[PDB]
């Protein structure tokens, strides 16, 4: 009566959707978080919408040599 | 178990219907699971009673009917 997934895969889709409807869509929800990561962040940046640059979570020092300032100093006190 | 004679004209039941050629669209068949639907119209109808007159009666200041056979005390 109910089918065989390895024998007939798209028929015993339907009786699971039918018959088992929290286990299959379970099955389906959990896929669709894969794909969603492997779809939409392409698209995303075909269409332009560019992932915002991080925020800063330390002091944002700048690479290089020092500047060498001149100004502020103990006389201007 | 069925009277004596001819047998009643389809009495015997149809064979039963596998699970595929049942008539209920997988749409309409998922959707009235996860949604809950003839639970929903449950708890609909008791909303309609809420908006209803109740049925009490106040006693002892109103009395229930009463017929001019009843039977009290003597
Ligand atoms: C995260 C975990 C998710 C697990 C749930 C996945 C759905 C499920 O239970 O599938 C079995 C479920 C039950 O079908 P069935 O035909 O009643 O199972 C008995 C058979 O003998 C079928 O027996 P089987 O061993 O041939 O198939 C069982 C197994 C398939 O196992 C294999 O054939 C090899 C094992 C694969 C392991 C993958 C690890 C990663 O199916 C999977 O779990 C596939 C997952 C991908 O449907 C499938 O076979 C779906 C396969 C896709
Ligand atoms: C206001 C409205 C909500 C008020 C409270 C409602 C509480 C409802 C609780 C119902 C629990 C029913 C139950 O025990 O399971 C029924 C069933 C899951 O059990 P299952 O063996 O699959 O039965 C198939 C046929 N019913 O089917 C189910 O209940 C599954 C339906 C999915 C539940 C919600 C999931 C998100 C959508
Ligand atoms: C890719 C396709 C999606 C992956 C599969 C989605 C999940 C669908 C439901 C998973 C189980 O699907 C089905 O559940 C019912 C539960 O009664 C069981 O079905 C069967 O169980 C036992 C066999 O072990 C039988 O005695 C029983 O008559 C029959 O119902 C099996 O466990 C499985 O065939």
């Amino acid at each position: 009566t109910t089918p065989r997934f390895w024998s007939t895969p798209l028929k015993y889709c339907r009786w699971a959707a039918r018959e088992r409807p929290a286990l299959f869509f379970s099955v389906v929800i959990g896929a669709l978080g894969p794909v969603t990561l492997a779809t939409v962040p392409p698209l995303r940046r075909l269409i332009g919408d560019v992932d915002a640059a991080p925020i800063p979570l330390t002091y944002p020092i700048p690479p290089g040599p020092r500047k060498q300032l001149k100004g502020y100093d103990d006389d201007t006190e | 178990a069925t009277p004596a004679g001819p047998p009643p004209k389809n009495f015997r039941l149809p064979p039963p219907k596998n699970w595929d050629e049942e008539s209920e669209s997988t749409i309409d068949k998922v959707g009235k699971y996860f949604l809950m639907t003839e639970m929903l119209r449950g708890m609909y109808v008791l909303l309609e009673q809420f908006f209803r007159p109740p049925y009490t009666i106040y006693y002892p200041f109103e009395k229930g009917p009463i017929s001019p056979r009843f039977r009290g005390e003597h």
